[PDB]
């Protein structure tokens, strides 16, 4: 009946972690 | 030993929901898209979180899902958007049927697969264009529905330390009278599928 899901939440993504991340880790 | 095509289906539907949520999460813009990275999947364009954590996430809900599909007790995997108030807004559902037998061909399995694979990777990316922007704020989970006969469920999806997975409540599932927005269905010599929207009226 009722499904699965993970006890943890995805991370939250600031407009600025999403910089670094275009910044740095990125091609 | 042996080879096993129950595994090699949860290899190629692991591979394909990783790149799926992802396209999901830019399409829809649940994260900020400076996160993606355009790349090529399936012979056709993608976009890939870069961001870490949220790639270890994923990655990790994936490792859990994987033996219940080598098992064929997977009935469909769930990527659900959730607003502020935890409801349900969006739900992007993977059926997923293994044939109890299959009839396999001699010429190039993986690349028919895939082939057919590219197809819902080209609907998720347009498909922005039938649905309601969603409301700022939103997050995601994934929700996974196992077949009536699948036994020990709870101890075998425990596959990732600290990575528990619990029984989801009636909130996290129910949507009232929503849209179906049907995507793409597929079958192959190995698997059957198929990928449709549910979408709050709201």
């Amino acid at each position: 009946k009722l499904p699965l899901r993970p006890k943890r939440s995805p991370p939250v993504i600031s407009e600025e972690a999403a910089e670094d991340v275009k910044q740095y880790l990125t091609i | 030993q042996d080879l096993n095509f129950g595994q090699v289906v949860a290899d190629v539907l692991c591979e394909f929901l990783e790149v799926a949520v992802h396209l999901i999460l830019y399409v829809r813009e649940v994260y900020p898209v400076g996160i993606f990275q355009k790349r090529k999947k399936y012979n056709v364009p993608v976009q890939m979180s870069c961001h870490p954590e949220l790639n270890q996430y994923i990655q990790d809900t994936l490792h859990c899902v994987k033996p219940l599909l080598e098992k064929n007790d997977v009935e469909k995997v769930v990527v659900v958007i959730l607003d502020k108030e935890h409801r349900p807004v969006e739900k992007f559902v993977f059926e997923i049927t293994q044939p109890p037998l299959l009839s396999i061909s001699s010429d190039s399995l993986l690349s028919h697969v895939e082939q057919l694979l590219a197809a819902f990777i080209l609907k998720i990316s347009v498909c922005d264009a039938v649905l309601d922007h969603n409301p700022p704020g939103c997050t995601f989970t994934v929700l996974v529905h196992t077949r009536e006969a699948a036994t020990r469920n709870m101890e075998k999806i425990q596959v990732i330390k600290d990575f528990p997975w619990i029984l989801a409540d009636e909130q996290d599932v129910h949507m009232h009278d929503p849209r179906l927005i049907p995507l793409k269905t597929m079958t192959s010599d190995i698997l059957k599928m198929q990928l449709y929207v549910e979408e709050r009226a709201h």
